[PDB]
């Protein structure tokens, strides 16, 4: 089936750069209007730039002069060179195909957006890679672990090496004012087992090669 | 820039209910308005173009109406696979612009939250920072009021709250509120309290501890 | 077999088994100013029009579903 695939995302510092690329399955870029649409919790969906079928480029105001969209004809490569990036550019970027509808009067372009890539993550931050600190949330009873001061996302949290999954709640991370992320992972267990049952949270942060096992017991 | 105003930003619906989402454009756009559906972790799916024309494979319960400035998306009978976020998008002029989205959520009966408070660990207190967590477990609907009190002083601007997604099983929410204080401010005061106001509770619920017991 | 396929109208090798070219027209919300939509592709069985003003034309020679 027809698909679009993005590449070139990652983590960059303010003023840095990133070159996103898009490869198509089952069609040729030069026959369609192609678009880049980004999405972030805060501004929602935002059309960033477009390169129509005839070769003309268009840009949103917040991006013009810093982003360059281009097409490598017959090479199946639509690119977006993003220069002088800002924190405000942190988003998931979608490669999007402008629709091409045919009528008895001819062809019409970009009435809508019919093909969307899976998306690539772009994050602009002054922070550097850092392992998390894991603190217990000592105690039906509730207990948990506080996973604080790490960068970048994501972390994975398990309980008792994966044997404990029922009642587990792992909240979405929050970007603190220091530029570092934080979240908690909690679980509800019977009050009768607080003295006899062992509870471990296993925190894995791949970007920093950090792995912490923290025992959580009442005080 | 054409501004699209989707209403409501969120709504609860049961299976079989009739769902109505509106989209208002800040100027005339004729019928150049489209509707998309997006699931979490996924890319948006085109559902309707030209205000009323369905894409191939879109079920007949979806329908669209409107021309000019006032547009409507209707789900004649809400189905389990229709709980998602819906966006309108104008194609009248540059730049292409989207609405803020309408998140359709699963309606259920009201359930009061189960509240817990956690004092900071002595490990974190070695770092010069203290975190206090208030847990609201398995409640519905999402709207809840969490107030922090430190020796009866109302805290403001020094706490963040995070919310889980609607649970796949009971369709409840869970929330954590995290109070961040310096080690010096933490050890100056004794009583730390979290008061929770929710529709499912008879009266607001307070949880508290005394620093050092 | 080969048929003209939409969106970008070109001759394409049909997915094997499919030996029927088709032409499908219907009315959009823009039909007043642009006319009928038109879809072109391959198929193993000549499609059956759902309802309304959807008409479907089929043939079985190379690139026989020319654009109207």
């Amino acid at each position: 089936e027809v698909q679009l695939v993005e590449s070139g995302g990652g983590f960059v510092q303010p003023g840095g750069s990133l070159r996103l690329s898009c490869a198509a399955s089952g069609f040729t870029f030069s026959n369609f209007d192609m678009h880049w649409v980004r999405q972030s919790p805060g501004k929602g969906l935002e059309w960033v730039s477009g390169l129509d079928h005839s070769g003309g480029a268009h840009y949103a105001g917040s991006v013009k002069g810093r982003f360059t969209i281009s097409r490598e004809d017959a090479k199946n490569s639509l690119d977006l060179q993003m220069n002088n990036l800002r924190v405000d550019d942190t988003a998931v970027y979608f490669c999007v195909r402008g629709t091409l509808y045919h009528y008895t009067s001819g062809s019409y372009y970009s009435d809508a957006f019919d093909i969307w890539g899976q998306g690539t993550l772009v994050t602009v931050s002054s922070a550097s890679v850092k392992g998390p600190s894991v603190f217990p949330l000592a105690p039906t009873a509730a207990l948990g672990c506080l996973v604080k001061d790490y960068f970048p996302e994501p972390v994975t949290v398990s309980w008792n090496s994966g044997a404990l999954t029922s009642g587990v709640h792992t909240f979405p991370a929050v970007l603190q004012s220091s530029g570092l992320y934080s979240l908690s992972s909690v679980v509800t267990v019977p009050s009768s087992s607080l003295g006899t049952q062992t509870y471990i949270c296993n925190v894995n942060h791949k970007p920093s090669n950090t792995k912490v096992d923290k025992k959580v017991e009442p005080k | 820039e054409i501004v699209l105003t989707q209403s409501p930003s969120s709504l609860s619906a049961s299976v079989g209910d009739r769902v109505t989402i509106t989209c208002q454009a800040s100027q005339d756009i004729s019928n150049y308005l489209n509707w998309y559906q997006q699931k979490p972790g996924k890319a948006p799916k085109l559902l309707i173009y030209a205000a009323s024309s369905l894409e191939s494979g879109v079920p007949s319960r979806f329908s669209g109406s409107g021309s000019g400035t006032d547009f409507t998306l209707t789900i004649s009978s809400q189905q389990p696979e229709d709980f998602a976020t819906y966006y309108c998008q104008q194609a009248n002029s540059f730049p292409y612009t989207f609405g803020q989205g309408t998140k359709v959520e699963i309606k259920r009966t009201v359930a009061a939250p189960s509240v817990f408070i956690f004092p900071p660990s002595d490990e974190q207190l070695k770092s010069g920072t203290a975190s206090v967590v208030c847990l609201l477990n398995n409640f519905y609907p999402r709207e809840a009021k969490v107030q922090w009190k430190v020796d009866n002083a109302l805290q403001s601007g020094n706490s963040q709250e995070s919310v889980t997604e609607q649970d796949s099983k009971d369709s409840t929410y869970s929330l954590s509120s995290t109070l961040t204080l310096s080690k010096a401010d933490y050890e100056k005061h004794k009583v730390y309290a979290c008061e929770v106001t929710h529709q499912g509770l008879s009266s607001p619920v307070t949880k508290s501890f005394n620093r050092g017991e | 077999r080969r048929c003209f396929t939409t969106p970008s109208v070109r001759s394409e090798r049909c997915p094997p088994g499919q030996e029927v070219c088709y032409t499908k027209t219907w009315t959009d919300g823009h039909g007043g100013s642009r006319g009928k939509r038109v879809d072109l592709g391959c198929a193993a069985t000549c499609p059956t029009p759902k309802k309304k003003d959807i008409k479907i034309i089929c043939c079985s020679t190379d690139n026989c579903n020319t654009f109207p």
